[PDB]
RNA sequence: AGAGGAGACAAGUCGUAACAUGGUAAGUGUACUGGAAAGUGCACUUGGACGAACC
RNA sequence: AAACUCCAGUUGACACAAAAUAGACUACGAAAGUGGCUUUAACAUAUCUGAACACACAAUAGCUAAGACCCAAACUGGGAUUAGAUACCCCACUAUGCUUAGCCCUAAACCUCAACAGUUAAAUCAACAAAACUGCUCGCCAGAACACUACGAGCCACAGCUUAAAACUCAAA
């Protein structure tokens, strides 16, 4: 962990600052929401075979076949995956621990920036 | 809806409930004891249990209806598949030999046939980006991939285009053009597949 | 409907051991079933809702 | 033997052949990934040049120049005309995070090269020349 | 003036690009390469310089010792041994 | 005494510069430029923010 | 879109420009400032405060004279956008940023927190901020606006800088 020790602008601390947070640096009681990863067009390249297999066979569906249903499949495979990643999403097993319970664990024990 | 939650809807297969308990694994033997304890919505009256039952063309019927006129609707189908039939029949006898195998004469594999020509792979969304609006090329559900097929037969058969020519006529004429690869409903695929390669650039404007 | 009793004598001495939670009889309850539970522990569905 | 990331070593005996070829003979394939262009150039070890392919030579004008798709489209033209000239392995050498940095690779692959190394020659000055003024938006 | 296919190469295992390119770039940002290209494409002016760097520092240290609060409280996110009182 | 400046009076006119990330963050010095608030360059300030474990 | 196609890509040669990572270090200097490497010289005061009546410095910008000029870039010109666009966006280029010799002497020059010595005892403490204080000294402040203004004076500064009012007005700021 860096150091904190005179880096602030504070009385006593004689050299210039060396951070000017613009929020105090102090442990807040909850984390950040799962952010979520902003959605890529899929299936591009399996769209790019079918669409130049159509150039070359002047659209006809007969002989692009092969290429038509490898799309198709992609195309399946990508929406069930993203039904999947919802799914995953829920469960929480690919991180460490979900918000929600990340968030309970330190509201059971909050940060203390005052004295009592 | 008058059916609470709870109400499940019905399941209409014979073979489903003839099917003899050995080959039933668990988890069907545990579903069909479920079963007995919830509550069934009422079998809607346009489906049964009928071996001629086709619910493709119950949906197509459905689409064609106008105004909750479903007996006219019926019967408008009903005329298209016997106008198939009969050109087909025609054709077979027309044709020779060689030609009497390869010509089809089901209605009902012509006209799914048809609409599994007609129907497009690869669709067009609206997005707005910087102000303006990209037909940014997409993937289609095969439930939207069939309707698309389904609405442009339809629109193409109410054209103002053809003149005094009656509904089964006209739909029996774009089915067989269809189960061909012809006519203009192809042509609209077509034109929907090449804007989509066109605009293919434009498939990194997707988000999803 | 059911009314509780006064929960104290004339001198004032509340009855329950429990009174000054606020809740004495649902905090006894769950102290016997806390109770229960550790007297289990020392020693070692369709029709009902 | 255990597989290495690291490059062999010129001058050291090496085990390692793509096709009879060291690797200091193997041909290089220059990937310039600008912000709005990606540019594929394939050279002899001995840096003679054998083919080049831009999303502009593709056909890709303006905003669809810098993108994954054309840059794809540029590294299957490259890498068919690198093949046509005999090229079977490529030592793919990249510079700049362009959006067409990684798809144009994928064309090569697709192109039907083989991709043995893979190394990012982005310029990095350590405090040279001064870049434009930010843009405020 | 250096030699060159030493610095920033990384050799492809069973034709694996993939990996072999996801390896490249996780160096490239665990070096800083990355930042320090996407920082140099507009000039950063030398105050806007220093309000990034302390800004990120403090980043870097709440986020530190967040991440020691969190790793130090996991052991208490085990089950309740006191359920029901 | 022709004029300039400040304040008040407060209109109408041309824009919307500032207050929210005020829709180009704001401001200081300085230089140039513009019907006008103002714009831009260079350095500086937070009297802005960067969402504050990993993702 | 304009612009360039004596253009772009590889390789080699290639600077009076600027100094990735180290730096999660917090150091030097009075402040301004100083983060590539080497060498030379070198970082005052064996009490403290003390000059706005002086002396010496003082970022960036700017002037003067001679050079360098990769890159950036006020102004300007073109393209775009817009109701207009004297801007934001794109392109090109100049003053300028660099070197040398003089000037100019201003910054939100702010860590808006003076130097020195000491305390954490309490009666801690308007609020926020970066806890409350004590002894000593110097500098400064005394409603807002007029006003970083006018006049006077000083300055290598001549559309400048420093010091700096008053009248009219308001019950606020
Ligand atoms: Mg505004
Ligand atoms: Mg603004
Ligand atoms: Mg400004
Ligand atoms: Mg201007
Ligand atoms: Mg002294
Ligand atoms: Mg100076
Ligand atoms: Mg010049
Ligand atoms: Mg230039
Ligand atoms: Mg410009
Ligand atoms: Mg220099
Ligand atoms: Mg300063
Ligand atoms: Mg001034
Ligand atoms: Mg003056
Ligand atoms: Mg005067």
């Amino acid at each position: 962990t860096p150091s904190l020790r005179g880096r602030l602008a504070r009385f006593g601390n004689p050299r210039k600052p060396v951070l000017k947070p613009n929020k105090p640096l102090i442990l807040a009681n909850r984390v950040g929401e799962r952010r979520r990863e902003k959605g890529e067009a899929t299936c591009i390249t399996e769209m790019s075979v079918m669409m130049a297999c159509w150039k070359q066979n002047e659209f006809r569906d007969d002989a692009c076949r092969k290429e038509i249903q490898g799309f198709l499949d992609c195309a399946a495979r990508a929406q069930e995956a993203r039904k999947m990643r919802s799914i995953q999403e829920t469960l929480g097993e690919s991180g460490s621990l979900l918000p929600n319970k990340l968030n309970k664990l330190l509201q059971r024990f909050p940060n203390k920036p005052y004295l009592s | 809806s008058r059916y609470s939650p709870e109400f499940k809807d019905p399941l209409i297969d014979k073979e489903y409930y003839r099917k003899p308990v050995e080959e039933l694994t668990e988890e069907e033997k545990y579903v069909r004891e479920l079963k007995k304890t919830q509550l069934i919505k009422a079998a809607p009256a346009g489906k049964t249990s009928s071996v001629f039952e086709d619910p493709v063309i119950s949906k197509f019927t459905n689409m064609m209806m106008i105004g909750g006129n479903k007996v006219l609707a019926r019967s408008l189908m009903i005329q298209t598949l016997e106008a198939v039939k009969r050109k087909q029949f025609e054709k077979y006898h027309a044709a020779s030999a060689e030609e009497q195998a390869t010509i089809e004469r089901n209605p009902y594999t012509i006209f799914h046939q048809a609409l599994k020509n007609c129907e497009p792979m690869i669709g067009l969304v609206p997005i707005l980006k910087g102000g303006r609006f990209y037909q940014v090329p997409v993937p289609l559900p095969d439930r939207r991939r069939r309707f698309l097929a389904m609405k442009w037969m339809i629109t193409e058969c109410r054209d103002k285009k053809h003149q005094r020519t009656l509904m089964p006529e006209k739909l029996s004429h774009k089915l067989l053009e269809a189960f061909h690869n012809q006519g203009p409903v192809i042509k609209r695929k077509h034109d929907l597949h090449k804007m989509a390669e066109a605009n293919r650039a434009l498939a990194h404007y997707r988000w999803w | 409907p059911r009314q509780r009793a006064i929960q104290w004598g004339e001198d004032g001495r509340p009855f329950h051991y429990l009174f000054y939670t606020g809740k004495q009889s649902y905090y006894s309850l769950m102290h016997d079933v806390y109770g229960m539970l550790l007297n289990l522990e020392k020693h070692q569905v369709i029709g009902s809702r | 033997t255990k597989f290495s990331i690291y490059p062999p070593i010129p001058g050291e005996e090496s085990s390692l052949r793509w096709a009879g070829k060291k690797f200091e003979e193997i041909p290089i394939a220059h990937i310039k990934a600008s912000h709005n262009n990606t540019q594929i150039q394939v050279v002899s070890a001995s840096n003679e040049p054998l083919a080049f392919a831009s999303c502009g030579t593709e056909g890709f004008r303006n905003a669809k120049k810098g993108t994954g798709i054309a840059a794809q489209t540029a590294g299957i033209a490259a890498a068919a005309r690198a093949k046509q000239k005999g090229v079977i392995h490529i030592r793919v050498v990249v510079k700049g995070l362009g959006p067409g940095r990684l798809s144009a690779m994928h064309g090569l692959i697709m192109g039907g090269l083989e991709v043995i190394s893979i190394t990012d020659n982005t310029p990095i000055p350590h405090n040279g020349c001064r870049p434009r003024k930010a843009r405020k938006l | 003036k250096h030699l060159k296919f030493i610095a920033r190469t990384v050799m492809v295992q069973e034709g694996n690009v993939e990996s072999a390119y996801r390896t490249l770039n996780r160096i490239l940002t665990m070096d800083g390469l990355i930042e320090d290209i996407k920082h140099r494409r507009y000039y950063e002016k030398p105050c806007r310089r220093r309000q990034r760097e302390s800004y990120e520092r403090c980043r870097r240290i709440y986020n530190m010792e967040m991440a020691r609060k969190i790793n130090f409280l996991m052991r208490k996110n085990r089950a309740d041994p006191w359920q029901g009182c």
